RNA sequence: AUUCUGGUUGAUCCUGCCAGUAGUUAUAUGCUUGUCUCAAAGAUUAAGCCAUGCAUGUCUAAGUACACACGAAUUAAAAGUGAAACCGCAAAAGGCUCAUUAUAUCAGUUAUGGUUCCUUAGAUCGUUACUUGGAUAACUGUGGUAAUUCUAGAGCUAAUACAUGCAAUUAAAACAUGAACCUUAUGGGACGUGUGCUUUUAUUAGGCUAAAACCAAGCGAUCGCAAGAUCGUUAUAUUGGUUGAACUCUAGAUAACAUGCAGAUCGUAUGGUCUUGUACCGACGACAGAUCUUUCAAAUGUCUGCCCUAUCAACUUUUGAUGGUAGUAUCUAGGACUACCAUGGUUGCAACGGGUAACGGGGAAUCAGGGUUCGAUUCCGGAGAGGGAGCCUGAGAAACGGCUACCAC
RNA sequence: GUAUGUAAGCGUAUUACCGGCCGGUACUAUUACUUUGAACAAAUUAGAGUGCUUAAAGCAGGCUUCAAAUGCCUGAAUAUUCUGUGCAUGGGAUAAUGAAAUAAGACCUCUGUUCUGCU
RNA sequence: GCCCGUCGCUACUACCGAUUGAAUUAUUUAGUGAGGUCUCCGGACGUGAUCACUGUGACGUGUUACGGUUGUUUCG
RNA sequence: CUAGUCGAUAGAAUAAUGUAGGUAAGGGAAGUCGGCAAAUUAGAUCCGUAACUUCGGGAUAAGGAUUGGCUCUGAAGAUUGAGAUAGUCGCGAUUAUCAAUUAACAAUCAAUUCAGAACUGGCACGGACUUGGGGAAUCCGACU
């Protein structure tokens, strides 16, 4: 195998120190993931003895933060369309770590109507006028004191048009914050306020 | 000196856009957390209300500042965020009691909140982390960098 | 972990606070991980064969110990090897012993009996105050022994007295420059008070400046004292004349006169 | 003992040596050689090859016994011995070596806030078979092979081995949310669930000078019939730390995420309990595991300090050279390494290059100091088991009294 | 009588405050150098003790005890090679460095004719 | 009186040398690959469920209790 | 393709030898006066370059790797830059300053040569054509 070592890398001004102690166990490392966007696979292998570090590949889905609150929902990741760095890993869909991946806009919908009353995105009405089950399950009225709870509620509902172009849509980007390599999941969160305006510009007007 | 330019985004981890549910609202001025060094030395304003991201920065990074604590002189400013200093110390021989000019050089990484440092300027030194490869220190303060004769004047 | 773990330690690298012999044989004891450090512990072993000298050899050892006569600090630690460090209270009631760990004048260790009032309690320094523990609040001693939930005015580098037989706090005392002090592992150790100053290394390890009771200056690092009571009063019994350090000559003084000739 | 002595020259004094005599744990060899107290070691050339021998397992009252080998059998106790045989941990310590290596190893002072960890212990487990499954060694028996150093088929049989999980494995409670409620507010949910421990991000508060004017609730209370506007004190702008601070730490919260885990173990010695209900109970553990602390640690950094040459004066980017940045791996820093980017680190203060009959060091021998020589070799540290290279298992080797290749013999 | 080698007063940050001349606290251009140090294995060297019969050793042993031994202890120190660099502190000679000449001479500060506010 | 140098004798040293020379050295540019780890895949045998095979225990013969050199689609 | 030619005596027939274009399992100069006919090399990119030199060479030295088809990203330009701001008429129509912009901005058109990477095939790759074998020496004559 490689090691992680300093064995290769002559020293600061250039010459060569040669070769001093040939080789060690533990300063080695593996091959790594590699993980292609697949149907959600893992594998086991002994580390540093005792420690279990659990990598990924041929994955599918994960769950996945938001910005404002912190609600992290579990859905099926759809596909990728930017890494940062390599193209090479852009083209071949693999899963990496804070690359720009488009995941649902699905179960957010849904989950935020008790806060977000009014459902994002706007959905398409001349087909989907009938409501399996929506229009009960937003307001109800309730008779109570949660729907009065829903009245001083749905004051922070003035999120970014971008987002509620996209959720109409059906389609939002986020990003993977988690290590795909050391704990074997793809977690993290959408990307809403800058870099969500910025990375358009580095997709939209390359494409 | 940066408009966030980078093929990627850069930004300093762990801070997010939290808009309108807050505890309070904490605006804190700027979405940035600047920390400090606390060993005496006082942190330069422009940190705190700082656009640079420098992930590797002592002030605004994932880094706190260790080891010991020296000056010395700079020469070379070339590299991208990255300045090249030297110190002077003697050696004690036993053939004379007797001493030399002999010295090393460590190059170490700058936050730009110290930008513009040139030859020859007079530097003090702090330890942190390992950077890459060789750079195990980090600025702390342009403490006097005043030559008084043929560096620091214009003209 | 590599190669290892060290499992032997030869003669001449002990630390000669030991009393260690030199010949015949070319081994130290080699204490095994217990509740102090390599450098400070005093174990069974040193004490019990060659300067308490009730068991003549190593293997005269395996008996006593694991016919359970020996108990320290309560537990019968039939281990023979047990590192038994600093401050710690050697429980053995035949024929009532009730022996302790107190550093020298010269730094060494002596055979000291202690009172069964006195193997009741112990004192104990702590190093660092903790929270996140069970089950918010922690504090962790000197030895090995865990506190949780304390009184929230003792703070980190203090001495405070437990009861071993409990698991309470009886007695705490203050980091002031009024107390009574014991230098543990300096060029300076073994000497009793009595601290006025103290300076703030700005990052790091600040020193203490100790003197003692005839105006003799003296300092170490922070590492080694251990705060043993308030101005001139102690909370143990104390070894033979209080740490005082005297001349050679002064030494030489008891060479003559303490003695028949 | 801060010590000289002979020789040039017909004869003189001089620089200059050379020779002499001193010791020398520094090896050999020559001769002699009564007693003794102690006692260096196939390092040097040759890290060359090797017949045989031997340097490694271990059992407690207590993990598993069906051993005729038997103690015992009117204690079927089997607790003896347990030879076996599964297991438990260890076998990476020491000891042998100086062959590679040059600001590297190391010396020292020194970080781990930039990581992990076998075990002692120290706190440390009220979150529907219950005390379950199946299967194997020994043990017999059939064998085989050209073979002493290996090994099949069959009949079996256990666990603190494996697989699975309940009678408290239990929820009340606490407690978030929907929910019996109903009401204007430092007011109110009955109940369904949710409630372990870690994995994972995300969010939140993360270490806080003092008065009001004023106004949204209009809170104790005030104007007032009241609404509701005024003002106003106390608990209340109540999380830790070196206390040098995002220590992103075990803490506190929110939000979900997968995958396990959550002692079906055991004997000494039995008991309180007799309702003899084998219901309820003794200390225990050599016991197992999780959480954290601790200890011994190890592996990279941090500074200063290394031997010889100008017939080495400029060097390093082939395919990383020096930094940017994201990311990968890795137990973790990181050009460690991929990709994208910048055009740099270094040097007459002897850099890069070669060379050494050079492992460093603690240290060893000689005099007045300053020393120059060396120090393979019991201490310490770093390394290798023919030449080299991968790697299993485990906490821990790149191990060689483990295996694999090729290559040598 | 004399001497001066002694401390204070006196040609002046002999620092700001609360204390009984006397404690605590506001609070200082640097180095090189040197001061006392701190930290920092022995072992060896030096070596303090010490009649292993002496030595080289070694850390043993010494002891009315003589007729019982209860018979306390001394011990196994101390610094140099535990050179050095760097990490405290004393000191202000030497050795340089260091302001105020395209302009800061200051304001102890009621201090803003700035604004960053900050709880 | 010392004493200078070719020259020839004789011995010895060392250097230049056509011979593109001669062994040996520690690296090293690229040219095929042992053998492993990872991994795409493969998936013997050996199963548990199961359509289903049949006895008795059962049910209304079949199914299963119990099982089979059980075969077969089923699904791991 | 565009223009123009079948004009070279003929239908037939698989003998030598000759005439020219070839391949031939081994070894590879033994062959012969002699390595002469004849074979390998040939393009381009990437290194990698020895002795002797008049310091312009020798230099294509030698000594090598690499080279399809198909599917893609990365780069090298040109014209209008884009063009806030306030209102008018009735969103139509109408009226203006210029920083940041802006590095393949925002509209628009653009040559062609590169710089990489996945995947795949006689396992042949400049596929035919274009087109070099090389190396120490001697002796000439300098050279074109």
């Amino acid at each position: 195998g490689i090691s992680r070592d300093s064995a290769h890398k002559r020293r600061a001004t250039g010459g060569k120190r040669k070769s001093l102690r040939k080789k060690r166990k533990f300063e080695l490392g593996r091959p790594a993931a590699n993980t292609k966007l697949g149907s959600g696979r893992v594998h086991k292998v002994r580390t540093r003895g005792g420690n279990t570090k659990l990598r990924a590949l041929r994955l599918e889905t994960g769950n996945f933060a938001w910005a404002s609150e912190g609600v992290a929902r579990k859905t099926r990741i759809a596909d990728v369309v930017y890494n940062a760095s390599n193209n090479e890993l852009v083209r071949t869909k693999t899963l990496v770590k804070n690359s720009i991946v488009v995941i649902d806009a699905t179960p957010f919908r849904q989950w935020y109507e008790a806060h977000y009353v009014l459902p994002l995105g706007r959905k398409r009405n001349p087909k989907h006028a009938q409501k399996e089950d929506e229009n009960d399950v937003l307001t109800k009225k309730r008779s109570e004191k949660v729907m009065k709870k829903y009245l001083e509620r749905q004051k922070y509902g003035k999120v970014e048009q971008a987002l509620e172009d996209q959720f109409t849509s059906g389609r939002i980007l986020a990003c993977i914050s988690s290590r795909p390599g050391q704990c074997g999941r793809s977690d993290g969160y959408i990307l809403e306020g800058k870099e969500l305006e910025f990375y358009l510009k580095k997709i939209k007007s390359k494409k | 000196m940066a408009d966030q330019n980078e093929r990627a985004f850069q930004k300093q981890f762990g801070v997010n856009l939290n808009r309108k549910v807050k505890p309070g609202i904490t605006k804190k001025k700027l979405l940035r957390r600047s920390r400090d060094v606390g060993l005496g030395f006082k942190t330069p304003r422009e940190a705190i209300d700082g656009t640079y991201i420098d992930k590797k920065c002592p002030w605004t990074g994932d880094v706190r500042i260790r080891g010991r604590i020296l000056t010395g002189v700079v020469r070379k400013a070339k590299m991208q965020r990255t300045i090249v200093i030297r110190r002077d110390y003697l050696h004690f021989v036993r053939k004379y009691s007797r001493f030399e000019k002999r010295h090393r050089n460590m190059s170490v990484h700058c936050s730009p909140v110290f930008r513009d440092v040139e030859h020859g300027d007079i530097v003090t030194i702090g330890e942190c982390r390992p950077l890459s490869k060789t750079v195990r220190f980090n600025v702390l303060k342009v403490s006097k960098g005043q030559g008084a004769k043929k560096s620091f004047k214009k003209y | 972990m590599a190669r290892g773990p060290k499992k032997h330690l030869k003669r001449l690298a002990a630390p000669k606070a030991w009393m260690l012999d030199k010949l015949g044989g070319v081994f130290a004891p080699r204490p095994s991980t217990g509740p102090h450090k390599l450098r400070e512990s005093l174990p069974l072993l040193i004490f019990l064969r060659n300067r308490l000298k009730y068991a003549l050899n190593g293997a005269e050892v395996t008996k006593i110990v694991m016919q359970r006569l020996v108990k320290v600090d309560g537990k019968v630690r039939t281990d023979p090897t047990y590192p038994a460090g600093y401050m710690d209270v050697i429980t053995l009631e035949k024929t009532g012993e009730f022996f302790r760990l107190v550093y020298d004048v010269k730094g060494r260790f002596v055979i000291h009996r202690i009172s069964a009032e006195e193997a009741k309690y112990k004192l104990c320094k702590v190093k660092k105050t903790q929270l996140g523990a069970k089950g918010v609040p922690f504090l962790v001693t000197h030895d090995g022994r865990t506190i949780r939930y304390p009184d929230p005015l003792i703070h980190a580098n203090d001495s405070v007295q437990v009861d071993i037989a409990s698991g309470k706090i009886t007695d705490y005392i203050k980091f002031d420059s009024g107390n009574l002090c014991m230098i543990t592992g300096g060029r300076n150790l073994g000497r009793v008070g009595t601290v006025v100053n103290r300076e703030r290394h700005p990052g790091s390890f600040d020193i203490v400046h100790i003197k003692d009771s005839q105006g003799h200056v003296f300092a170490t690092r922070l590492t080694n004292v251990f705060i043993i009571g308030k101005g001139n009063k102690p909370y143990i019994s104390l070894p033979k004349g209080k740490g005082v350090k005297l001349s050679i000559a002064e030494e030489r003084d008891k060479r003559l006169a303490a003695k028949t000739h």
